RNA sequence: AGCGAAAGCGAGUCUGAAUAGGGCGUAUCCACACAAGAGUGUGUGGUGUAGUGGUGUGUUCUGGACCCGAAGCGGAGUGAUCUACCCAUGGCCAGGGUGAAGCGCGGGUAAGACCGCGUGGAGGCCCGAACCCACUUAGGUUGAAGACUGAGGGGAUGAGCUGUGGGUAGGGGUGAAAGGCCAAUCAAACUCCGUGAUAGCUGGUUCUCCCCGAAAUGCAUUUAGGUGCAGCGUCGCAUGUUUCUUGCCGGAGGUAGAGCUACUGGAUGGCCGAUGGGCCCCACAGGGUUACUGACGUCAGCCAAACUCCGAAUGCCGGUAAGUCCAAGAGUGCGGCAGUGAGACGGCGGGGGAUAAGCUCCGUGCGUCGAGAGGGAAACAGCCCAGAUCGCCGGCUAAGGCCCCUAAGCGUGUGCUAAGUGGAAAAGGAUGUGCAGUCGCGAAGACAACCAGGAGGUUGGCUUAGAAGCAGCCACCCUUGAAAGAGUGCGUAAUAGCUCACUGGUCAAGUGAUUGUGCGCCGAUAAUGUAGCGGGGCUCAAGCACACCGCCGAAGCCGC
RNA sequence: GAGUGAGAAUGCAGGCAUGAGUAGCGAUUAGGCAAGUGAGAACCUUGCCCGCCGAAAGACCAAGGGUUCCUGGGCCAGGC
RNA sequence: GUCAGGUAGAGAAUACUAAGGCGUACGAGUGAACUAUGGUUAAGGAACUCGGCAAAAUGCCCCCGUAACUUCGGGAGAAG
RNA sequence: AAAACACAGGUCCGUGCGAAGUCGCAAGACGAUGUAUACGGACUGACGCCUGCCCGGUGCUGGAAGGUUAAGAGGACCCG
RNA sequence: AAUUCCUUGUCGGGUAAGUUCCGACCUGCACGAAUGGCGUAACGACUUCUCAACUGUCUCAACCAUAGACUCGGCGAAAUUGCACUACGAGUAAAGAUGCUCGUUACGCGCGGCAGGACGAAAAGACCCCGGGACCUUCACUACAACUUGGUAUUGGUGC
RNA sequence: UUGCCUCCUAAAAUGUAACGGAGGCGCCCAAAGGUUCCCUCAACCUGGACGGCAAUCAGGUGUUGAGUGUAAGUGCACAAGGGAGCUUGACUGCGAGACGGACAUGUCGAGCAGGGACGAAAGUCGGGACUAGUGAUCCGGCACCUCUGAGUGGAAGGGGUGUCGCUCAACGGAUAAAAGGUACCCCGGGGAUAACAGGCUGAUCUUCCCCAAGAGUCCAUAUCGACGGGAUGGUUUGGCACCUCGAUGUCGGCUCGUCGCAUCCUGGGGCUGGAGCAGGUCCCAAGGGUUGGGCUGUUCGCCCAUUAAAGCGGCACGCGAGCUGGGUUUAGAACGUCGUGAGACAGUUCGGUCUCUAUCCGCCGCGCGCGUCAGAAGCUUGAGGAAACCUGUCCCUAGUACGAGAGGACCGGGACGGACGAACCUCUGGUAUACCAGUUGUCCCACCAGGGGCACGGCUGGAUAGCCACGUUCGGACAGGAUAACCGCUGAAAGCAUCUAAGCGGGAAACCUCUUCCAAGACCAGGCUUCUCACCCUCUAGGAGGGAUAAGGCCCCCCG
């Protein structure tokens, strides 16, 4: 006589981190999914767990491939 | 009352009295009635004991085997062919792990979901509140985990905690002030149930009650006889209150054909004094139409039973239906070849299929000798002007043809009584 | 002068195969250049490096550690003068009853056994004083008494009561055993000592002014009333708009919504409808009627937090522009110092619940109280207006009010209200009025009323006690078209009466049904006393809806 | 430099209030009268009546207390 | 712990009294309610009540008579 | 204040004598100046009819053929 | 049944009435033979009922005397106290109001009484819970006492 | 249940609780990893020997619905999906940047070197398509080291690198090692948190209502009203825990009541399947009453007798500063059951201290002062209250109406009663503490007689008064007015009808009088009468302050 249920696993901190119009560091974590929510385009890598990270310098924007959503990072192109 | 999951029932009985045959019958009957309630009997079982035990109802070995057959049928409900107690039912659940009922509570089950009008489902909730009184106590998920269910402190002086009485008789005392309201009104509708007929018995006309065990009649024979349509069914315990109707002979005296409930075997002794609607009505009845199948295994089982009861309510009341004529039916399903049988040691036994049939033409006119015994017999001889004299001797019950005369005419019919007793004149 | 564990080295060192990546220091800065700009490095020349000792302050460590507060632990000792038991030696038990053994007589029986006969005065014997207890009851119950008295009550030759003097002493005693008593306390006495024990617990903590000003959240906890850290407050040091608001721009969402032929599920009815059963020829050859069942399909119409072909508004991250910019007393980093870590209610979206709870758990750059006065609310923390530096015998205002209390209006006009609704309320019913449309008749006097109209084969029907216009029944293509139907409902069981679908002459407008427009009725109904406007009173509105005029209204703003 | 600030801890010690001039004045015996001492007398003294105990409320001891026993003085304290 | 009178009494109980000792230490009134203690009570006699709690009733001596049961003792002072 | 305790009567277990048990670190003491018809411990609780079955588990008693098992005799090999 | 929850088990007695009581049947939740089973004469300030008398226990209460109380004179406390020229109804409030809003009522001061309230006084709730204790139990842990086995010094000597 | 993983809950960033909803994990893979290459399933038709419809092969139709080791989610048809060849990167040293973040943890990483793997030759590989598969620290195992080595040399030991030992699963893991009882309880706290009550909601409950399928001998509504729906009261079971644990004493009974009507009777009405009597429903009606006992503590309930009835409920399940303690609810004890046992029963049985001097309000009476405009007295009205209000039997009407009959009236009167209340003591009866008498014991009055003190007034039989009930007398009304329910008359709105819209009426124990009492502190302080109605001194005349005074009252005194 009681509740079979009410544990669950802490949240992990999913979701886009970055957005489009935005600078970004080599390296840093655009974004952190579990299935290719969004596809690796230009300068940007998938990791082991299926998440985005930059691979040079410039500003993160969203993009559209064949039937998929990817994110790609422009250069800066400083003066 | 509350209705659960059924449809996976085990049967288990002991053969106490009677023969193999007979506890095979009773197990049958049971089958029936769990068929009727919504069940499907998966395995029932009969013990050879002298007395049931006063533990399981059953003995250890055979609660055993009943827990290996249940858990290989997938069965989760038990019903013991009897009345057990709560002693017998809390071991013979710990036994099996699974739900345990008995016929009673299968018929109070029954009677419950097939209630039409508020009167008897009353009646059956009142029923079923005294037959759970008892687990008061009796009911220990209702007196278990219940460590510190009420102040267990003392003190001289200053208490402030008002459990005067314990909690067990603080329930007892609720529930019997509950049953005495529900008592209180049964009674009271006593009236209601009286004023509803007033007006019958007042005008004296002959009453037949027609009486049998469950599935016997179902308002079967009132439908084939008044002409009137009641709910009629082959399922058992489907009339639920009496009706009359106004089926007679040519004779324009009414025979008022009262509706009776089911009798079965070995009742609960819970209705017996609450139904008082077709006890009042066999009381007040004239004649008695005793209803019987002829393809039935025993037919004289049934006979004997509701003329027990019957003889136990006329002990009770203080009265004395001279008129008991029984109708062997059931006869044109021809599933019965004891036909013989019966009728070698059984008169007036009449033939009508299980839901239709007729052949009632031999059964009304031996039926019409124990109800026609008016004291009317007065001729008279009406003279030339006729005029009004056609209010009670013509536009009348009880009226016969006559012959003519010039003289207006000689009626050699016969005029009720209290209608006209002198208005007549010879 | 630092690096590692160290040897060891040294502005380098450790890791290190690595002259390559990193960690740690070369205080910090200025200028120069070289690759790069992947977030800067490398070097060169100058400035060059600030610690320590008192001292106050604020914290914290060990000491009692802001103060008071236990139950209890242990060491040393004092208690058997009360009480429990025992030991030695004394004392006491009025009075009246019962008759055991024992002893001798006789009857007795071979003899015994027994029966009596008299003495005998015992017995945890009987009644009952002293005495010892305390079973009932009344009192007492700040008493006369920290345990008693008045009445009754039990034992009262014993396991009796009692004096005197001794013994058993605390984890011990003693105990006819009740966890009883051991000096008014005993589930481990008492006094001193450790000791100012300890308390995550309760209480208390004293003078003022100024400035700033919380939270009741998250995480973890032998944790849930506690505590560490985080956020929130505060002061200093540095950054100085980086905070925040708005606009524009770039963004992902999958919620609200919406859809199901776009997936997964539930399901409302129709279309062909094999696939199986019936009968089918009972042949399993062989032909399908089939209320059965008819998949998948298809027509229309739906539903879903764990369904989404779609999909907003807000929110959020970033870029940019401004705004506030004598200040939001913003944000960020490092320290000094805490409290906070019980929240509550209101709006919204929810969960649990019965989509009940002044219920509980949640999110809400949502609010208020908390921590907050003032006015409106009848009083009333969570409601509305509004954030009190102080004084003023000034004004304008917010919410709310403007008949009296009670300051301001029994305001001005257009309508409703009959219920005191206003000034509680549901399912339901309903010839109220206020107001929109609408019906065939129809200012032909319409319609009502007065009206001649009383069984056509009209007692048929199913039938014959009559079916007697007429208990009731399935039909009224029925007219000199007058205003009557095998005359139905008021009535007659039978007649008999007269309405009803219906009328000429009198000739004088309504007649049904919708929107029911807003207001109404009831439905409506607890117990101390009007008690469901604050009350008085209010429709001659002081009630309701809409317009307009004003005024009062606070600690708000303004004036000094 | 402080033993530096009380209004509270059922705080502590002292003095006081209300309850209040209220309860109570300590049983199941009971006092009264005349006289006197005295200034002042219900309670003291004397006389005379009544009542109470009388296996005692009498008499004598033990332990216990220790000067209370008696004579002569006093009525501020104590005798409810 | 020791004395233990006189009457009726069996009696050291009980009543009054001898000697002896006391009226013992707040009093005077006052028919209030109500409380304690007693007393008395028509008619019924437990109907109140949890329950005969309390209260009430028998009680002493002498004659008769005394049950089932019984361990043969008792019950038993039965009862009447 | 009792149905509880105790009680006389029973059963069992231990004790062979500075016995067992108990007090006591020990000495010594009670037990008992007793000696199995005694003492101590456990349960039952006069008296009549009787205490049925079971040694599976835990206790108690006693065991041989075997297995496990600390301290000491042991002094192989290795290593320093 | 001192044992029975169901249960007031069912039948027969007791009364007019019997959830208590007695005799039976027995379906013994959850009797049971030395944690003794069934009786038992006598006995019990034990418990339960029944009967005769008895009565103010009662129908239903009444009256009388004392200690009281009360008036007077004397002496003279206490528990409690935040305050005070301390009403009631309807409410609203930390949800039960003398103290707040509207109304109703009420001359000032005492005496005697009744006890509804002032969540009245007393005891920092014995109850429940949190924390700390304490004591007790055991096949909780860890220890020790006590008992028990062996080696070892006291401990030595001739044979196989 | 406690840790971790997945979705929803979860409110379109992240994050977000609930003892909310569904599940998984404390793995498995040496190939299910790495790399190179290749291919596309699920379903359907055409053919069967099976091979079923369906096991295989062909033609196709088929575009993600199959399958993805493991739960679900996110993704994968470009493939992460299936097949095959080689291989071990299931590496070493690192690793800018980071995400997440209290802290401790966790997760991804471009890219450099060594030595590899796979590929033609670029290129990919620091385990698994991702997200769980695990546990810190301390203390120790094992192997290596180019560390140290308590004077030296060593060695032991220590250090490091790699790695091992925990269902430490209570999974941030207080110990390496730990279960229970307390009703013998104790202490510090809590209304943070329960039992009782109060409060909120009304699931449950009580009283209904809403259309009516059917019952009711035909007939849904005379009476029931199913299935379903809407509410009232908060008296049950309830839910929350909002005040109270530095105490709100808890059931029943007794005393005392006050109140609501949701009326048991009594009183007025409609319908009835109301012939009469009998009755049954619904409206109004709270003035009065609403019995005595056996059982059990029992509230309730059952039973015995009645009557009209023996109503339901609130007021802390009213009332314990009013009472009893029956059992509830301490400490004792026993029975059955559970626990090895301490102990527990949420089972039964026996027994188990019920405190308090009334301060304030509150209530019943009682007074004193003052006030009602000179000071008094007498008699009263009555603003306002209070008290009471019950009813049965019988005779006549009348065996009359009614009813064929059985049976049997309405309205009226008349008599007698049950309960309650007031008054009174004439009768009956109770009581009588100074009455009279009889008498027991004792002592005294010298003594006999006769008397007295004491013994409950000693006891006993009487006992006037006073007080009282058991006794006696009286009250419950008749009558008027306005109404509730209901019953009607004139009557339009709407030429009619209609109890209504204007009116007229009948209309009850309810309401106001009628009855009794209090009552002008009735602050509107009342009305009609009577009594003396007259004087002096002081401040310096302005009102006051004293004096004795009139009627009258009071004090004291005799008293009831």
């Amino acid at each position: 006589s009681s509740s079979r249920n009410g544990r669950d696993s802490a949240a992990q901190r999913l979701g886009v981190k970055r957005f489009g119009g935005q600078v970004v560091k080599a390296g840093e974590i655009l974004v952190r999914q579990r299935g290719t929510h969004f596809h690796p385009g230009v300068n940007v890598g998938r990791g082991g767990d299926d998440t985005l990270f930059a691979l040079a310098p410039g500003a993160v924007e969203f993009g559209a491939k064949r039937g998929r959503k990817t994110v790609n990072i422009v250069p800066v192109a400083r003066p | 009352y509350r209705q659960l999951r059924l449809e996976r029932v085990v049967l288990v009985g002991v053969w106490t009295e009677g023969s193999a045959a007979d506890a095979e019958a009773s197990l049958a009957e049971l089958a029936a009635l769990a068929e009727t309630a919504g069940s499907e009997v998966l395995e029932g079982l009969i013990q050879r004991r002298d007395k049931p035990d006063p533990s399981t109802y059953i003995g250890s070995g055979k609660a055993a085997e009943l827990r290996e057959v249940v858990l290989a049928t997938g069965a989760d409900t038990v019903i013991c062919d009897g009345e057990l107690s709560p002693a017998q039912l809390n071991a013979l659940e710990k036994a099996v792990k699974v739900k345990v009922i008995d016929r009673t509570a299968l018929i109070l089950d029954i009677f419950a979901q097939h209630a039409t009008s508020r009167e008897g489902k009353a009646q059956v909730s009142l029923a079923q509140m005294e037959y759970m009184l008892p687990r008061l106590r009796g009911w220990g998920e209702s007196m278990s985990r219940q460590a510190g269910g009420r102040a267990g402190g003392a003190g001289g002086g200053v208490g402030t905690r008002g459990p005067g009485e314990t909690k067990i008789e603080t329930d007892r005392r609720r529930i019997r002030e509950r049953m005495a309201k529900l008592r209180r009104e049964i009674r009271d509708m006593k009236k209601i149930r009286d004023t509803q007929r007033g007006s019958r018995r007042r005008s004296e006309i002959p009453s037949v009650a027609i009486v049998g065990y469950t599935n016997a009649g179902k308002s079967s024979l009132l439908n084939a006889l008044t002409g009137a349509g009641v709910l009629v069914e082959n399922a058992l315990f489907a009339t639920l209150e009496p009706t009359t109707r106004r089926g007679e002979f040519e004779d324009g005296r009414p025979f008022v054909l009262t509706d009776t409930v089911g009798f079965v075997r070995h009742l609960p002794t819970q209705l017996v004094e609450a139904f008082r609607s077709t006890l009042e009505e066999v009381v007040d009845a004239d004649l008695l139409i005793h209803v019987v199948d002829g393809s039935d295994v025993n037919p004289l089982a049934q006979i004997n039973a509701v003329r027990t009861v019957i003889n136990e309510v006329v002990a009770e009341y203080d009265i004395a239906p001279p008129p008991e004529l029984l109708v062997v039916n059931k006869i044109d399903a021809a599933t019965g070849v004891g036909l013989a049988q019966l009728r070698r040691a059984l008169p007036d036994a009449v033939f009508v299929s299980a839901r239709t049939g007729d052949g009632l033409d031999k059964l009304r006119s031996r039926m019409g000798e124990l109800v026609e015994s008016t004291d009317a017999t007065v001729d008279v001889t009406i003279p030339y002007d006729r005029g009004d004299l056609v209010a009670r001797v013509h536009t009348d019950g009880h009226v016969d043809a006559t012959e003519h005369t010039d003289a207006g005419t000689r009626i050699k019919a016969r005029v009720p009584a209290p209608l006209a007793a002198t208005l007549r004149e010879y």
